[PDB]
């Protein structure tokens, strides 16, 4: 009985085996990795959790104002509000000084509540419609805006005022018209040289219209301009004009939240997915994404590698 | 890796080693062995499902932000939403560069360790009885069947009952 | 006569122990840690190593203008202004085309240097006050402000210069004046649409005076709008009007300092802290704080974490 | 750990020992003593406080920068405004987690390095005259009193006084 | 014939070495380094491989406008557009509302080519000339733009489009006169109060003129402010005055480039370097760069260190 | 070093040796020997350049940035550009930083390892015909000449041939 005996240690070797980048080490194969970053999606966004509305053919500004079409969103609510491309406006054509502080703003406040205030317009015609803005059988206009012309032949120097006796922000939409012609100016308003003045008692703005063509949108070389007020609670929202004013019905409520805007042509499905992107839902399982930098909920952070493989195992060393 | 297991002084891995990460492949008079390690292997796993936990750990989660696509051109004050956009999304892409470099260097690493572990955690074990050839085997110098092999195995070696016949063999002219 | 010895190697544990994050481990325990983050504060503000001014009831543009109750901060210099909640204004009802910029700019400049040139207001009545803005025992006006009402029955084009012939830099400060009725108007500036021009030979603006009520603040209707105007080394002050014009009375001194200002409640107290934030001071002795995004001097970097323990110590592994 | 010493080999810690962070327990013929090595200890009070003092390193100081707070809603400059600030205290939050975790790991490795370079440094300092137990301990196969403990523990044992009577203890039937 | 031998095992240690910053250690002596941060400029600015355009004496603005002296730009095109310090205008004194960011979005196009279209003015004079602004012998004004007095002793109402019909976006430089003097207002324009209207069909603006005085700039009180509008493909571009109208002559093409520009007084030189800087071209086989946080190209990180030392060999322990 | 190697338990390096970074000093009957190692060498050269080319690799490229100089005080945009830029510099200058001193403490470690790998393999090639004295040298217990020396230098050392000569050597009283 004379012998001895031979334990040798080792470890496992995979007969694929994975690339991985290291501190010394471009390219160095082991055992396993995982993908760190998400670089697909779904392609469509589901209605969960967040609460997402289709804008379809309506922008938010659209909506907001009260484009006939856009009808359907009228005390709306969102947590994200999606754009289409597809959107188109139908009403009496306008512009918005800082378009984007406006869609940004009421993105983020998430609600299209309008509450109807009594204002007072002593001497001048009310609810101006126009045949580039159509409600059914006949014309129209915006639905959260009063359009003013004159009264007899007399419109005289409006002096109105709504003081914020709640405990929320007040957000007053209101505008100003700029007419093609001086003939057409003087048989609205009277006066050739209108004037709008809105103010709180912390700031003021003025505004002059401007006669004068612009190119024909659905048949009209005149324009309103949109403007917004805030008014903190406690606050007086007062409004003057000699001509032109393109006057508010009431307010919009202002939320502080989570809510938000996107442009996205994606469709909206049945499905629960936190995390978002223009190129449809993606998962938040890994760190790391490379599908979109414009993201909503809880995403991973956008980065510009399309890779990134994070050693789950060993060095892989083969026979 | 740091400490020449993986990769050094045992020459390469085994193909065939399903059962786990770590074990031994044994030669004796009754015949041949090869079984996998779990507490080597184990702790090489929790640690990496432990590193992974740490790197998937939700990072956080933002709402309504700056807008990030433009149709027109403005200058000043979208050059400045772009820069702020680019500049951040560079900061993250180094990070996550970063991140995996280290974390994949120090996985390397570990195992390696872990494998170093196995093997004078088994060296202690054998104390006299056994000696270093140099490729991550012993020469166990007595009679050593399956049942002995197991009890190095399962941590359960008495070098004692063995120590008289190894010494003794392994000092002969 | 024979036998053998024990030789044991180990480290020590503790009974307590912290626990702490690391790359591998959510939570693991080790001998001793240190906080890397700053939770907390004393509450108050040290006077130094920083120069401190205490705005106690006046905002930094109030204390600027001349608002007379803030009469105190006259010439004045700090490190850091410290706006309180309390301030109020009690002069004329004014607002400020970005607010934001001017406080800004002022808050770096760390100094109210003012001083007064000899402008010359041909044939227009100065030093216009006003029941809005009590000075002692009568009525005024803002203390580095002057306001031109007309001579006799006529308010000429002020046509005035005044080169910068200095080596430093000088801001100016002035007003124009929005009346309430074309009725007052009139009685102060003569022509029914006034209009002010201020320039150098690098830029210019022009402001158009707009009549309107605005809400009773100290019982008035009408507002003052104001402005501000550098003029570099060589350069050339050029202020035209035919009416509504708040003249300055001279130049703010600018210096490219680390000053800057804060808004806070926080007591002020005799001790040394070179880290402030509106909580009060906090030591700097941790990398990493938590107490608020807001601070001045050498400070740790803000953090979204509460704590933050770094190992100071080996596993620890008890009995 | 990397090393597998603490919280490896040596089965736990000593709550006792007061008088440092690494020492030796030992048994011999003429009692029982414990004292505590500097030198090791010392190595790991050094690093320790060495990346203390390079975490702790006064970092920068800003002064005037841009607000932080708004009472009014603007939109789109101040939304800008927010989201650099966010971002900003987003990849501080990374580097201070980032930091402590690296640091922690290392802090860990670290002490583990000097309990197994003590280890090492006695086992060459022996040569023959002793073996490893596998817990840490050794067993010094001849007599050796309290004075004999000493040279080890100061770093002066002579081995060759020893060999002889050890050499020969070591390998009786 | 009794013998042993010795083996030691050692590496090796240099009589200098270096000090290196670690994890544990302040200073530290490894036996070797590289420096990452490049420290130091060649002083010029290589004409490879980028396009740069030495402006000399011109500014992009004065360049873009056809200040006389800056005819040589015409139609020019840059990767880079190097401003120099010792830069003047010499044509009519003139502002610019946000010249910054005119200045930026040109610098982005990278081209200053000028299409010519032939815009019809109806009963006004053009090409209007001045003595700030020779051109060779007489006297002239900027080349990309018509200024328009009155035929006759009539100013008619100007009305006038240029609808983009090409499928690229179009850059209109115009301007507004703002006369010393009632006296000059109504000599160029009759209408002793002007007005300026420029709009596409998606926005608009218009400028009110502002007489008065400002400083001698090249013997004169006028100026001319500019503007731009930029016409996307398919829209219209509308021109309407009743006075002080300074006409385009056509539009600039517009490039999504890597172009941009700097200002800097490096000389430039016959070399590649990939990276520029104001302080001259650098190299980028470092990742970290202390020259200056303005660049153009494949650039180092700029960063606050000056040297940043990385160890390229071992622990340093002599003899 | 975390294996206690340089600077550790081998007291010294060499300044004599030019021709490699690790090595052998010998002293033997026939004389004295010197050479540097070169597998082990390479190993610790290609790490650090395998790790200087990842830093070095090409980091990214801009074009049109915004301003980052002003000879005009303008107020809230500019305070955000200049913030912008600022807080951009710092977590580059934090990167870098923490970038050399991971490095550096690594480069330190990974040639201490090298070292200890050298030294082990060496321990491993001689089995039972040599003993550590404990400062990174070998006693070889039998003759060995520079013939000798070299088979271990070149990896092709046989104990078998020289283990009854030393065994017998190393036990004598
Ligand atoms: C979107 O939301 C808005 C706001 O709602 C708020 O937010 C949502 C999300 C919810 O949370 C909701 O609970 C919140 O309130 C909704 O807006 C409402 O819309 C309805 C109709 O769609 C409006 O009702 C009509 O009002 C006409 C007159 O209005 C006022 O003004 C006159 C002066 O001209 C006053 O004399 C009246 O009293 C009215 O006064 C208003 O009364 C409200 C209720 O008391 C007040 O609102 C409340 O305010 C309190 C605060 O204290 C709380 O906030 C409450 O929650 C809130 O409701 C409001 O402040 C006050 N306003 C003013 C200015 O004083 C009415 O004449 C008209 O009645 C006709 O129609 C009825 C049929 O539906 C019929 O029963 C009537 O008899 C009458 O019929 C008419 O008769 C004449 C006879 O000559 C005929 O000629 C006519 O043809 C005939 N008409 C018809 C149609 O048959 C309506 O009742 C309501 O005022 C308005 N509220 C607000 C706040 O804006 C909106 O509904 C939501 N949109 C959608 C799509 O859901
Ligand atoms: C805050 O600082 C400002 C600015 O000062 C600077 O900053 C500070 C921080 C320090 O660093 C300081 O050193 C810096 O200089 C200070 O502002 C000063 O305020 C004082 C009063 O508080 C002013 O003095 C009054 O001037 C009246 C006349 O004004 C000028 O204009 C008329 C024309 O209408 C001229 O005829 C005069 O000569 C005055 O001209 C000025 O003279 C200054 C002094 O030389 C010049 O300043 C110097 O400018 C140079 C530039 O090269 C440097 O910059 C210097 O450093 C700087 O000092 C200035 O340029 C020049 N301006 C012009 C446009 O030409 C006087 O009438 C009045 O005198 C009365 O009161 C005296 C008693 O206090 C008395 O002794 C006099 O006799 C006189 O008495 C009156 O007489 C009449 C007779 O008819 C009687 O009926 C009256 O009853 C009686 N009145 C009274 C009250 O008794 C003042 O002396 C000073 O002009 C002003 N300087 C500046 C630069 O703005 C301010 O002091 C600081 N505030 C606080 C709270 O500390
Ligand atoms: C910078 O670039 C711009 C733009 O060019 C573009 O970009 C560059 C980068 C290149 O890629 C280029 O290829 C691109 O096109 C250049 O601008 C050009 O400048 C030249 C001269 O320098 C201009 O030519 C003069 O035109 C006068 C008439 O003007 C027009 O309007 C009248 C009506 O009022 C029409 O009847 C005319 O036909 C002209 O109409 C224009 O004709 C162009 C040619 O087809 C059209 O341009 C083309 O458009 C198409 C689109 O389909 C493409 O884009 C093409 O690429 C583009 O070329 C243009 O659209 C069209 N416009 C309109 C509104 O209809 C002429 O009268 C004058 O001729 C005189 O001078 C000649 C000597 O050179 C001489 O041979 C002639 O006989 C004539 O002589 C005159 O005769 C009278 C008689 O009484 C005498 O009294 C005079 O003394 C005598 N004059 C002289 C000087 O001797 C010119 O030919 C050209 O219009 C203009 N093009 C554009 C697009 O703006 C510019 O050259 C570059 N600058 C530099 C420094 O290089
Ligand atoms: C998720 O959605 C993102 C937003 O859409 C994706 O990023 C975008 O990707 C597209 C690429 O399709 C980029 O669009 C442009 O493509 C044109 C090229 O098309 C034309 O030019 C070629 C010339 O070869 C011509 O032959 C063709 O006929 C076309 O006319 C380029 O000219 C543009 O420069 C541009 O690249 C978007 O720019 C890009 N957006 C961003 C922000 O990067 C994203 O990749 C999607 N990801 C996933 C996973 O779905
Ligand atoms: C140092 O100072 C910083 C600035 O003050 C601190 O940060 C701020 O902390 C406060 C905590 O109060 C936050 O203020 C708000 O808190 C109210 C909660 O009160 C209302 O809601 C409860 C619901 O239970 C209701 O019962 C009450 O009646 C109240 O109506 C919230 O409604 C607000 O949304 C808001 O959170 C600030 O938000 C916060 N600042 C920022 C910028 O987030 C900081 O924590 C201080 N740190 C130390 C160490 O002192
Ligand atoms: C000013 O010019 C515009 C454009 O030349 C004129 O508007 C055009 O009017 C016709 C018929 O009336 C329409 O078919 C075109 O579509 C219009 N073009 C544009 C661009 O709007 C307008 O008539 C002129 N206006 C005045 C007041 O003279
Ligand atoms: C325009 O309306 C305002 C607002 O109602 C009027 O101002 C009020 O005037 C009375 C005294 O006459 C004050 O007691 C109120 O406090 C004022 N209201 C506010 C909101 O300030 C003003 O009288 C009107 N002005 C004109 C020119 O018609
Ligand atoms: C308004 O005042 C300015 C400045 O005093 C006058 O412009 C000066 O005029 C003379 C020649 O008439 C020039 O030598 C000066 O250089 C001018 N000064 C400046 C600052 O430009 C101007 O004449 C006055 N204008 C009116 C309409 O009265
Ligand atoms: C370990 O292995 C030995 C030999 O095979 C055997 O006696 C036993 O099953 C194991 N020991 C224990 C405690 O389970
Ligand atoms: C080491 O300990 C021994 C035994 O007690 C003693 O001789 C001596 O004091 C110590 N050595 C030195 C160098 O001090
Ligand atoms: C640093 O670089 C190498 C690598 O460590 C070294 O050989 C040399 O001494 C140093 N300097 C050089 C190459 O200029
Ligand atoms: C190793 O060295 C020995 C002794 O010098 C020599 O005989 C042999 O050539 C070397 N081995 C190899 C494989 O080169």
């Amino acid at each position: 009985d004379n012998s001895t005996a031979t334990l040798c240690l080792g470890h496992h070797a995979v007969p694929n085996g994975t690339l991985v980048k290291t501190i010394t080490d471009d390219q160095i194969e082991v055992t396993n990795a995982t993908e760190l970053v998400q670089s697909s999606s779904t392609g469509k966004i589901c209605n969960n959790p967040h609460r997402i509305l289709d804008g379809i053919d309506c922008t938010l500004i659209d909506a907001l104002l009260g484009d006939p079409h856009c009808d359907v969103f009228q005390n709306e609510t969102w947590d994200l509000f999606v754009e289409r491309s597809k959107a188109f406006s139908n009403c009496y054509p306008y512009d918005v000084p800082d378009y984007a502080s406006l869609r940004s703003l009421v993105a983020s406040s998430g609600t299209l509540e309008f509450i109807t205030e009594g204002f007072t317009w002593t001497g001048v015609t009310q609810n101006g419609g126009s045949n580039a803005c159509k409600r059914g059988p006949s014309s129209g206009f915006f639905s959260r805006l009063n359009w003013l012309t004159k009264s007899g032949s007399t419109y005289p120097v409006l002096n109105v005022t709504m003081p914020n006796n709640d405990n929320f922000d007040k957000l007053y939409i209101w505008g100003v018209h700029h007419p093609s012609t001086n003939q057409e100016q003087t048989s609205l308003y009277v006066q050739a040289s209108g004037r709008v003045t809105v103010s709180t008692r912390r700031s003021q703005q003025t505004i002059i219209p401007n006669i004068g063509s612009r190119p024909w949108v659905r048949g009209l070389s005149s324009r309103i301009s949109i403007y917004w007020t805030i008014v903190k609670p406690g606050d007086v929202l007062v409004i003057n004009s000699n001509g032109n004013l393109i006057a508010p019905r009431g307010y919009f409520k202002m939320r502080t939240g989570k809510s938000s805007i996107m442009r996205s042509d994606a469709p909206i499905d049945t499905c629960i997915s936190e995390c978002i992107t223009p190129n449809g839902s993606i998962p938040n399982d890994k760190p790391f994404q490379n599908v979109n930098k414009i993201t909503y909920g809880a995403c991973p952070k956008y980065v510009k590698q399309n890779t990134l493989k994070l050693a789950t195992g060993m060095r892989n060393v083969p026979e | 890796g740091l400490f020449g297991a993986i990769a050094g002084f045992i020459e390469n891995g085994w193909e065939g080693m399903i059962d786990g990460w770590y074990g031994f492949r044994h030669q004796n008079s009754e015949g041949t062995g090869q079984a996998a390690d779990l507490k080597s292997t184990q702790a090489a796993i929790d640690q990496i499902n432990g590193k992974l936990n740490r790197v998937i750990e939700k990072t956080n989660e933002k709402f309504h932000q700056i807008e990030k696509e433009f149709s027109e051109v403005e200058g000043r004050i979208q050059d400045l939403e772009k820069y702020v956009e680019d500049t951040k999304i560079d900061l993250w892409s180094y990070n996550a560069e970063l991140l995996v470099a280290l974390e994949n260097q120090h996985t390397i690493d570990l195992t390696d360790s872990e494998m170093n572990k196995l093997f004078e955690k088994t060296r202690r074990q054998l104390r006299e009885n056994a000696e270093d050839m140099g490729n991550g085997c012993f020469k166990i110098y007595h009679k050593c069947d399956n049942a002995c092999i197991e009890s190095i195995r399962n941590g359960t070696y008495d070098h004692d009952v063995y120590r008289d016949e190894a010494l003794n063999n392994r000092f002969q002219i």
